[PDB]
């Protein structure tokens, strides 16, 4: 997993009918690295420190094997900095 | 932004989670939520359509299995002027 | 074996419903009712 | 031990009732689905007063026949609906067909 | 008076029947008429003992057949005067 | 005694036949009434533990025969402060 | 904290008993009691996550062997600052 | 305490082992021994509700089989101001 | 000397006959003769539990047959201090 | 207080969850916990009759389904001078 | 007195009520109580023969279905001088 | 050899004990609800 | 953190497991090790809520399959004050 | 697998039922390298050397192979550094 | 080293078979032997992991078919610090 | 509360 804090939401109307209706968040390590985008599958506000999870896992994360994303927060870490 | 989402629920616990979902989902905003009475509550955001159509889908699943349940989750692309009378602006 | 108050008592003669004015010539009356 | 004695030598398995199995008239600190021994508030049929019919008695009452429908949201749980809408929309739209159902103006899924 | 009289009853309408006929009936004050929740309306007269018993029998006779019907039709001789704080005295 | 008895009843009529039991049967104080809608009433008594058990259960053995009747009987010795403000302490 | 725990009951002794469950049970503040209609009354608390979900847990336990029951009990970490508006401040 | 017990038996030596089973079992006070005539004999206990819950249990089995009996055994939580002119406060 | 026995007869002669044999058959002090009402007479002795214990067998087979007879033959090994205001004092 | 109520758990857990029911649900005095041997663990509170019957109710119901569980649950709503020299007036 | 009454229970909340019903039902003194390992609980009390007798008695019909229960209930009306130094003076 | 064999009172002997039914949970939200690992509790015996 | 964990287990090699298990999981304080009597071990830990929801659960699963098993494993996020008494505060 | 310290303990109470009761560490692969989180199938104390294995191994690693987790401790080195 | 080798068994017989093993097995130092109550003896053994594995393994098998047997077997590679202050530095 | 009814008192799915 890594430690990667929400800066926003992400929106595609034209998103792939296999997500599902699922919120999609904008991720980075720190601000300025590089913003990922990760499954919500907790219910995570931006400013949160949360824990994401990489290939495989995540896909069973939100939804099943089928769903697709290789990012996925599973949870918001209860205290972090 | 002037897309009208809105879930319903049996009750005010898988409305919340409708509200928390909806904000946490996409840039919408909570104007308003109801009593419709009977255990009916309402939770009612505005925003852009796409973002609206994406908070109100994931409202609907995460408070489909929350309490009593969902009834409704309806979007509203282009609201008409007279349907803005009935609508809160900002809640209470 | 001795084994009762040979006393006779009234009190005791039994056991060792509700009496009213109300209770009279109930069935005449015509009137308004209650319960 | 006794004189006697020596002259001669010549329940539920668990406290607490099941909790499936009982349901309590009173909950709260009134429960006695546990068994307390001892000195613990709790009366015998032998003993008379303050519950049963020396508080049931005390008012006349009557009870109607108007047992009638509840309106409500969970009433209204298993109310009949019209046919779900369905969509043949084509192109990437999120076009989900298994999630709770969405839907957007005149009740067309979404 | 100190006696209480209440119909219960599953509407206003068959309310409004019992509270006619209890205060026709005898010599009983409308002291409340409350919207429980749920469609049960309480009609309440204080009076004479022997009045509220007499009219509380009035309103049940009268209001079973109207509308839905009665839920209900108390009479509490003398309430305790703790139980005084959550009666009405005059109706709304 | 802050120990706490609720009686929930369907109808106002149940409730305030709950309320003069408790009352008379036991030393409890009438603290409040609150109508829950979907026609809930519930009364509230506070006083001693052993006062309260005995006044909810003359109060549900009374209230259950009047109207739809008892829905729960509820005691609870140790009120937490913070619920303290949500029942109604004030009697009115 | 801002962690959410709704516990929704049918009637509001289940309410009462839930939140003096989840006040004793972790650091948790009741922040309000809502009617909803219907007989659904919500209790919510506020405070740190580990606190609300052995709050949340305790209450539920609790509360839904007392009368009419539970309706739905649930956690929600962070709350957004949107749905914050549409949640009692404190409780009345 | 407000509660009162009463056991009333046939002659003073079923009451004499009712008295002492019912101040030993729990925090009572004999506030009066009573001659009613006819060979009645009434032990009288003034506690608290739970401890005369305890004391009248303990009192009518310990009597039951003592001499003549147990006629009643009967607890009154909460008397009538006006029952408390005719109860005795000292034993004679 | 803190145990009580006691016997209750039908009269006084069957009473003074028990009074004696007890007295006579332990060491045992007679504290008292109380008429009952009804014709029931009591007659209580204080000694150690032995002592009692072999008076009341005394006594009870003095006055079985003498008169109307015994109605209770009891033993208390140890009287609690309350009910000892109900007990004769021994000038008695 | 002078009213004793004692749990017996099997395991210390059990117990320990039982000190904190039975503190937490009325005003009693947590006065010991006693290992017993054999795995038994004994926890002693005092408070009056009332907060007793209520605290040891709690104990009871919160150890059932923690750890081994509830061996016993008594009270002793009055306790004898000599027994005061094998409770433990104060925890440690 | 010197004969001694040894109550054993299986626990300590038996052994408590057994001690109790000991004390209050003669003029026994508690002279200790043991933790003899296993879960065996022994309460001690000495006093003349009859008082031992009245209260081994009393003691084992208390405990006998409190707890785990008794395990013996036995008395001694003197002990050999040897055997006072395997026997507790005062309760600790 | 006397006729004393008796029960044992020991965390061994205590280990097919009976049991009340487990705690449960109908919580929900993200809490880690995990319904399959060994029994946790929390104060009242409500499955943690 | 005020809040307590402890796991019980069928003896000292499962304790040990659970406590480092305990230990490593989140950042609690082991604050106490006891030998129950019987085999029961228990290991006790005090910290944030959240840590010791996060070190019992992850103890119980070390612990359940090591040696003769688990007893139980219990989270007490707000302890009263008075069980504060039977907790130890430093291993020994 | 990477060798990684153990820096500290993670706690997440909002996280998935899916991760079970697992522990949680962060770790890095120096002291001042990102910090990544891994479920502690081992029990390692901080500042232990340890071995972290990828994603799809991972979940067999931490005991399910459903299980959702694209790190895991292994094992602990004997002696490293 | 700071790895732990706990051989718990039913018995000291079999514990010190346990301890021979593990100590003439690998270099690894017995720094204690635990009574744990119910007859369950751990023997701890401290040394870098592959001793302690090698030595675990010896003294399984070794006092395995040795008297009433093994309870336990466990290796901890790395041990927390706060693990140490439940852990017997020196044999005794 | 016709005169008479008080003398004498003396579709679809969706």
């Amino acid at each position: 997993m890594k430690i990667m804090q929400v800066e926003k939401t992400l929106v595609s109307t034209n998103r792939i009918a296999d997500m599902g209706h699922k919120p999609l968040l904008v991720v980075w390590e720190k601000p300025g690295a590089p913003r990922q985008v990760a499954v919500d599958a907790i219910g995570c506000i931006p400013g949160d420190w949360v824990l994401c999870v990489g290939s495989s896992a995540a896909r069973e994360a939100a939804g099943s094997k089928s769903y697709p994303s290789d990012l996925t927060i599973i949870g918001i870490i209860d205290q972090w900095n | 932004g002037i897309a009208l989402g809105m879930i319903e629920t049996r009750g005010l616990v898988p409305a919340i989670e409708a509200a928390d979902a909806m904000t946490k989902a996409a840039e919408v905003r909570l104007v308003g939520r109801q009593f419709v009475g009977g255990g009916y509550v309402t939770v009612l955001v505005r925003g852009e359509t796409g973002a609206v159509n994406a908070a109100v889908r994931a409202g609907a699943d995460a408070c489909e299995r929350v309490g009593d349940g969902l009834v409704a989750a309806h979007i509203i692309a282009r609201v008409h002027s007279e349907v803005e009378n009935i609508l809160p602006k900002a809640p209470q | 074996m001795p084994t009762d108050f040979s006393i006779q008592t009234p009190a005791r003669s039994a056991q060792n419903r509700i009496t009213g004015p109300g209770m009279l010539a109930t069935g005449l009356i015509t009137g308004t009712p209650e319960f | 031990g006794t004189p006697e004695f020596r002259h001669a030598a010549r329940k539920p398995e668990l406290v607490c009732a099941p909790r499936s199995d009982q349901m309590d008239r009173v909950s709260g600190e009134g429960k006695e689905r546990c068994h307390i021994t001892g000195d613990d508030w709790s009366v015998n049929k032998h003993i008379t007063g303050t519950a049963g019919q020396w508080a049931s008695g005390r008012n006349p009452s009557m009870r109607g026949n108007a047992r009638v429908v509840e309106t409500s949201a969970f009433a209204n749980r298993n109310v009949p609906k019209p046919e779900k809408p369905g969509s043949k929309i084509t192109g990437s739209s999120g076009n989900d067909t298994q999630g709770s159902l969405i839907t957007y103006s005149g009740g067309a899924r979404g």
